[PDB]
Order: C-alpha cells, then structure tokens, then sequence
C-alpha cells in the first residue's frame, strides 16, 4: 500500500496504478511541502484472529498461542523484467532502447508479533507540511505542530500501527525501545539508480524465538504481521515522474500453544464495578508533570537502625 | 502568490516593425513561464510555453527568452494577425498567476 | 452554481484541469486546479468558496461556485494540461471556450 | 552532533539543520583552510551513572559492574526515503525529477565502556586551521602547532572522549593502542555518490566479552557510550552546497555485577594526606 | 557606535549580509560579513575595531563601530546576498540606502 | 588580500560609442567577479554577476566576459543613463575588496 | 490511428524561390517523420527521413525540421529536379500513415 488505494477498480482512471504510487512533485521553495498523501508509500499490516484457547483459573495459569517460526519471501520480482512499455528510454539522445526498468532506493522490512508494531517518529526537515486528512503524521498523535526534535529522535513522537496504509515509512520507524512482543527485520539501501536486488526459496526460514525461548505471545488472540517492500521508482517520459513500486509479502508463520501464568486478578472485575460506580473525579494532580505526592516509601522488613538513612550513588 | 509585472502596458507599433514585452517575478519562477496571446473574443491561445519553446504553428517570428525573474516574448516583424493582447503566466508554485 | 465543462477526444481521466476566469477588461485571473489523481488546488481569494472536481466515466468538470456568489463574475474557461502526467505544471494548451 | 548545535529550537533560524551539518566551504587556495566548526561532524558522547555498590575491605575484594552485551540500531533509516524537497534535482538540465537522495561518505562507529573513549589525531593536510574556540582539534591538546608527523600517526597526539560534540572525526580516531576497557566498532566508505545501506533488526546481539570472559568493567560507576553516524551528505539547488546528515543510534546495555581485587590500598589517603 | 540595518519582506535569518563604506571619493570598500549560519568575516585593516553581528526574531544587523572611531568615516550600507545558501560568496544585489 | 586594478581610470566617451574597462586580480579568481555601476547620490546597483551573466533589468548592450585574473566590462552603444562610476569586485576568498 | 495534415494542397512557385510545406498529426510523433518526393511515373523516393536528416543524394536545398506535432520540409532555391509530389509519413505506430 503505496500511495494509490486499491479502490477505483478500472484500468482507465490513470493506467491503474494499484501496486504504485502516482507521482511526486518536489517542493517549490525551502518552506513549501505538500506530499499529497497518494504519494507517501506507507506501511501494510494484518491481524489474524486465532480462536480462543483453554484457562485454569482454579489455578493461576493459561494456555496462549505462540509464534514458532515464519517463512517471509516478496512475490514478484522477475516482473520487473518488464522492459517494454512507456517509461523513460535508455537512450534519450534518440528517445530508443529498453523502457529502463525499476531501480533506486529500496525499503524491505517485516514484523510478525503479538501486538501491532510500536513505531516512532523520524523526519527529514520538519517543516513539510503533511495532509491533516487520510494520513498519520507526528501532528496527528502529539497534537502540537512537529519540532525540530523530531528530525532527530523525540521520545514523545511514538505511536502504534493499528491502521494500515496510513502510516508512512518516511515518518514512522520500527521503534527499537518498546517492541518486546515483535520480532522486526528490516534493511534499507539508497541511491538514485542502485539496482534492485531479491533472492526468494521455498527452503530457509527464520526462528522468532528469543534468548529464554518464548517468541511472540499473540495477546488477545490476534497475530500481527506487518510489512514494506520499496523496490525502487520508475520514471515516466513527459516529465520525470518517478512513481514507486512494491510488491508483496508471502508471509507462513508457525504457532504452537504455550502455558503461561495468567497475569491479571481476574477478580479485579469487582475493581471494575468499583470503577463503574464512583464518579469520575478531577482531583489536583497527583500523578504527571506537576505532580503534587512529595515521597513515597515501601517499609517491608525489619533491618538494624541505619545510620545516613539515604546514602547512594556518590558523584 | 506571485506577482507578475509586464513593463509595457500599452504599445503602439506599425507592420514589419520589432516589439519586445518583458515579464518580472516576485520570487524564482526557474524556467516556467508561459507566453498568451488573446485576440478579442476567443479563447487565449497558447504562444510560447515554458519561455523558451514555439507551441506548434506559431511562426517564427515569435520568440521566448529569459529564464529566473525577468523573461521577455519578441516579435521580430509584426503580422496583421498579430494584434492581439499577450499575458505572461508563472506555472511554477500554487496559486498560479498570470 | 455548479459549472460543468464537457470533454470529448482523449482519455479524460489522464489529464489535469485548470478554471481560469477572465473579467472582460482586468485580463485573465487563474481560479483552480485539479489533477490526474484528484486534488485539488485553489487560489488564494477564492479558498473556501469554490470547489473544482471532475467526475470520471462522465468526463466533466464541475466548478461548484462560491454558494454565495457576490463580487466574482466573468468568463469562465477550462483549460487541459498538454501531457497526461501527474506533474502539476504542465503549461495547459487546451481552453476551453467561455461561459 | 554533526555542525548545528540544538539549541536555536525555532525552524526559521536557517530552516532548523539539526541532524545536519551547516554547509561546507571548499578552501580558497592550497594554505587557506578554515572549517568553521558547524561544519565538521563531530563524535557523540554521553554517561550513564550507575549506582555504588558493596565493598569488601576487610579482605581485599570490591564489586563493580560488568557490561555483558550491547543492541545497538541506527534509528531512522527509512527517512531517507524523502523525495521531494528542495534538493538538487535528478535532471539539472530541466530542473525535474526526484530531489536527489542523501548519499556520499558514510562512516558508523560505537563503542561501549567503562572509561571514555581514547582518542588519536590523523588529518589530511596539517596545514588546516581549525577555529580555535567551541571545537578541540590536536593543537589545543599538545599547545604547538600540528606537524606534518600528524599526517600519519604521532604517539603525542593522543586524547580522550570527555566533552560531547567538540571533537570532529576528521581528526579525532578511536586509539587501537589504548582502548582495554571499550569495546568500539566501526567501518567507513567513502565516496561521493555510494549509496547508503543499513539493515536493522530487534533479535541480534553482541558480545562485549573478551578472551577472559570480562567485558568492560565500569569504572568510578559512570558506563560510556559513544557513537558517530554519518550517513553522506545532501546537494542544495542554488550552489552544491554539501550538509551531512547523521540519525540517532539506540543503545541496549545488558550489565551484571562482578567480584574484583579492590586495586588501591586505600589506607594510601593517609599518603594523601602527606 | 552601533548601526542598524532594519529589513522586511524576505526570511532575514537565512541570508548572508555584507557591511560596504563608501568614502565619497575613494570609491567603495568592503568592511564585514555575517552569514546565515553567523560566523564573521572582517577586512584587514578594520579586524579588532568594528564588529558585526545580527539578530534574528528582529531582523536587524549591528554594525557596532570601531568604539574609537578615529579615521574611519564613510558612507555605510547593507548588502543582502542574492540567495538564501551558507555559500559565502554570493554576489549581494540588495544594498541598502546609506548612513 | 587580492588588490583588483583597473586599466581605464577615467573615460571621456560619446553616446553610441564602445567602452571596456578592464580588471586584473593579484591572486587567482575563477569566475567570481561582480560589476557595480553608481550613479551619484544612489547605492551602487548591481550590474553584472559573477563576471558573464546580466543581473534582472539590465539592458543587453552590457556584457561581462573573462575569467581567471583578467575581466572585462563592455557596452557597445551608451546610453544616457549609463553615465555612472564603475567597479568591479572580487567574490572569491575573505576579505572581499572593490 | 494517425492522421497527417498538410497545409500547402497546391502552391504555384517558380525557380530559385523558397517553399515550406508543414505536417501536423494528430498524436505526438517523437521524431519518427520521412519525406518522399515523387515525379509521375516513378517509386517515391527518399528526401528527408527522421524529420531532421538528408537520405544520400540528396541536395542541400532541401531542409527537414521540427519535432512532435509540427514538422516542415523547406526548399531555398527550387531546382527543375524539384518538380514533384511531397508527402510526409509518421512511422511511429502502426499502422503507418502517409
């Protein structure tokens, strides 16, 4: 999903450029970005929703699913030896040659996890100004404008990828921080005309499993895929238009099912009631930015009778 | 917005002779300029696109010239059917203004 | 209130479209735009009143007008850009005739 | 830290070139050289501050902490993928195309331990004049000129790591001879148009260990970390003028407390006080 | 002792300016510059008296004199470079007026 | 520091008439040379820039040419409000000199 | 398919004068435009093919320019030899069209 929407169905609209994005126009001056969100390629994502699975609350444990392994390949590569057609020719002196084929920078990354993959917020110039509209930007999730921290690395611009298509991958990154419950691969590789490179088998596949030997607990029931696959432009011959190409992800996960120990006092429910029931409180702050609790200390023993009762890291 | 200023509003000139319209820019328009030319009652057609190209069947005494903040549209030796008004248009950044 | 401009010898959908509006002696003014893959672009004194779309598979332009309509009055052209690209400058060659 | 410094927050300044470099601005003749310290990428540092641990003088023995093993990942590749923009154009001769990618020299470097980096100097033409303010170049360290013996390895042109965002790493390169407490990884390549390439990942690891099975061990209790990512450079429209560009990188210590031999004889204070 | 060169109608912070004095009959003579990203270039025989410097949000250079001011009188005008790099050498169309 | 030395210090000419005024650099500069004209009581307009091109405005009888450590201004038919001083000004290394 | 007009149907000219005959298409043509001359009683032969070359044999008087949708075969001086049929071909898609 980059850029053109699968919808207007018809090989006639524009040539169709489901699979593309449909074009680029660069800025006009240093201030002025409008990239025109049918332009952005974006990330993909699925859920698979597995049935539910046995409970021992007699006692604390439960039974979840569990992804193993996968097997991941990108289908179709050998159709960009697509050589005929209206694309820019190689040779241009004489408008003659191969309609060159799709090269530049490529984008290849997937996830597979119990929960939707944490992203976080990375730009180029902050000044670009994204469409308030069918697109998620790093105003829509920190509602302020984007600052020049954002160009960098801000703490605050995180977010999750529960829709799919909105979300583009010039702004949101796999957040290395906070994915826990996602195994996420990824490589990237610029340039201007850096050929394509793909190599796909039915044989090898990848282990998600981590150094205790777990592997992604598909919380609630759902499995989680996610995906991008930039393969490079392609240039038009009126104007140097420079749509994008994807192609898909096959993705095979294997799953297995796991005892673990139920986290939650599922009698909490009665806290939930209690939570129903009470009114909805303003109160002063007491928990943030400007909290107002001085101190809090847990007593649990019985130890001698200290001497500096706080005395810690020396500098 | 743009804003384009054409040096001369009003030129009287005969048959055979030269004239030159010259065209200047707010900001950098790079080479997107547009030459039109309306004769009373039609449509404005197309003379010089892109200030440095003839559309097709226009002589080849029209000429399109200039490139940054100030471009210019010569006529070498006038025709009678060229008595016409004659626009510049920046299509380079939006809004587009003529 | 609702223009329309209909178009006939060419793939209609694969071009971009320009509203020009000419009052008959303050020369042209440009008023719209809108491109292969519909967006559309405005002038400035003209933001919130008008709207341009196009309607595919019926070839048409429709310049909604201003829904209020005070002081805008002149002659109204539709122009197509020379090539079908999704490149938003492409100097429109193609008016329309007047309304 | 590569030129503009944080802090002109508002992105009016200049178009705010934070995470870039200012411009670069070739010499005027073979002895005219003056970098203008906003241009020079330069290395990033900072300390993590772990606590105290126990002490067990009455037999010579201390504790201190171990680290065990490092994820790091350069955060941010795919917004290299920002294609409009007012850059040089893919097609100069119309001004058309794409607005060319960053691309160009590109050097990643990291390193994780117990004390700060150790730094030598190399340069090119030891004929440079560097600002002698805001920046540390090899004259402010050993207070003479640089000589041509700075062209290609001088033992006296040594430092470390302390500040952050003072030493460029055109001059400054991590010590192979010094450095036994810090683990530091890196690889260059050069060029002016080799495309970037980066691969990041949530499972792999690496070991800090090493061939005893110690690992940097953290001393005072401060953990140094420092990083340089350099990812090539960028080509404005009205002259070539040249920005890096550098991303963030993300570090994950995994450290252990270990038993060691307590080194100074801390009755030795009473020397202090002789 | 201290100049002032007030400008409007572009982005101030993100262009080079000059300092020129005129001597009404010696010609012109280039005194300093200041560029975007600021960082001052000052002529030879005018290095430790005069310094130049600018202030953004406020769009003003400060020119502050000699803070002697011996022999150094002349006409002083402001120059803008023509476009908007951290290139320093840029061909500065815009003069100001003259003080 | 460059010292820029110019050949015609001053010219007595007629209108219509050719002049070139010459400049020479100590030093090397590639092609970074600016052409100043000054009219008495008004700052110096930009003429030429970076020693081949005619900045917006300019009328085409000027012409800059040359490169390296020997420049030239020419006009080939005066005019009448071409009747001001003249510099030529080195853009190439700090500090910059007239 | 494409279809080629031509403005001149008949012109009336006589030895060492100027003639220019202009083809338009409907559809753009990149460069791909021949022009063949033709006497009565002959196979036509080749003048101008590309649009902006000379076939071997053929004389300098006869010109081929233009590209796109607008293209012309221009004669300086006409020759008695030059008493012929002129078409203009597009060999750019199929079908082809004279």
């Amino acid at each position: 999903r980059m850029g053109q929407p699968p919808t207007p169905e018809s090989l006639t609209e524009g040539g169709q450029y489901y699979g593309w994005s449909r074009g680029i126009n660069l800025a006009t001056s240093d201030t002025e970005d409008s990239p025109e969100n049918n332009t952005l390629p974006t990330w993909s994502m699925a859920k698979l929703q597995l049935p539910m699975l046995n409970e021992d609350l007699t006692c604390d444990t439960l039974q979840m699913w569990e992804a193993v392994s996968v097997k991941t390949e990108v289908v179709g590569s050998g159709s960009l030896l697509d050589v005929h057609g209206f694309n820019k020719p190689t040779d241009t002196v004489n408008t003659k040659g191969i309609s060159t084929p799709v090269e530049g920078s490529q984008y290849h990354v997937f996830a597979v996890g119990g929960e939707p993959l944490d992203l976080q917020g990375l730009v180029t110039d902050a000044r670009t100004k994204y469409k308030e509209e069918g697109v998620v930007t790093i105003k829509t999730i920190t509602k302020k404008d984007m600052v020049n921290k954002d160009q960098v690395l801000n703490p605050i611009s995180k977010a999750k990828l529960d829709k799919d298509g909105m979300y583009p991958v010039e702004i949101w990154h796999p957040d290395p921080a906070k994915n826990e419950n996602t195994r996420y691969f990824g490589n990237y590789t610029g340039g201007t005309t850096t050929p394509p490179v793909l190599q796909f088998t039915n044989t090898l596949t990848t282990v998600l499993l981590d150094e205790n030997g777990v592997g992604p607990l598909c919380k609630g029931e759902g499995l989680y895929l996610s995906c991008v696959d930039i393969m490079g432009w392609r240039v038009t011959r009126n104007y140097d238009v420079h749509h994008w190409r994807g192609l898909p992800r096959y993705f095979k996960i294997t799953l297995r099912k796991r005892w673990v120990k139920n986290p939650y006092p599922m009698a909490s429910l009665i806290s939930s009631l209690f939570n129903n029931m009470l009114p909805q409180v303003q109160g002063q702050p007491m928990e943030g930015e400007n909290t107002q609790v001085e101190e809090v200390r847990v007593y649990d023993g019985t130890e001698p009778v200290p001497g500096d009762p706080d005395m810690t890291r020396y500098v | 917005d743009i804003v384009m200023t054409q040096s001369p509003t009003s030129m009287s000139i005969s048959v055979g002779d030269r004239v030159t319209m010259n065209c200047r820019a707010s900001q950098n328009v790079y080479s997107n300029v547009d030459w039109y030319q309306q004769k009373t009652g039609q449509s404005p057609k197309l003379v010089i696109y892109k200030a440095s190209n003839r559309y097709t069947g226009v002589p080849d005494r029209f000429t399109g010239s200039g490139s940054g903040t100030y471009f210019t549209l010569t006529i070498t030796n006038i025709q009678t059917e060229d008595l016409a008004v004659y626009y510049c248009l920046q299509s380079n950044a939006f809004p587009f203004t003529f | 209130l609702k223009l329309s401009c209909s178009a006939s010898g060419f793939t209609f959908s694969s071009y971009g479209m320009h509203w020009i509006r000419q009052v008959p002696g303050k020369g042209l003014d440009w008023v719209a735009y809108i491109s292969s893959a519909s967006d559309t672009f405005y002038a400035d004194a003209v933001k919130e009143r008008f709207t341009i779309s196009r309607d595919n598979a019926k070839n048409t332009l429709y310049l909604r007008l201003n829904s209020l309509k005070s002081e805008d009055t002149a002659i109204y052209y539709c122009a197509r850009t020379r090539y079908p690209t999704d490149h938003f400058y492409d100097w429109f060659p193609y008016w329309g005739q007047g309304t």
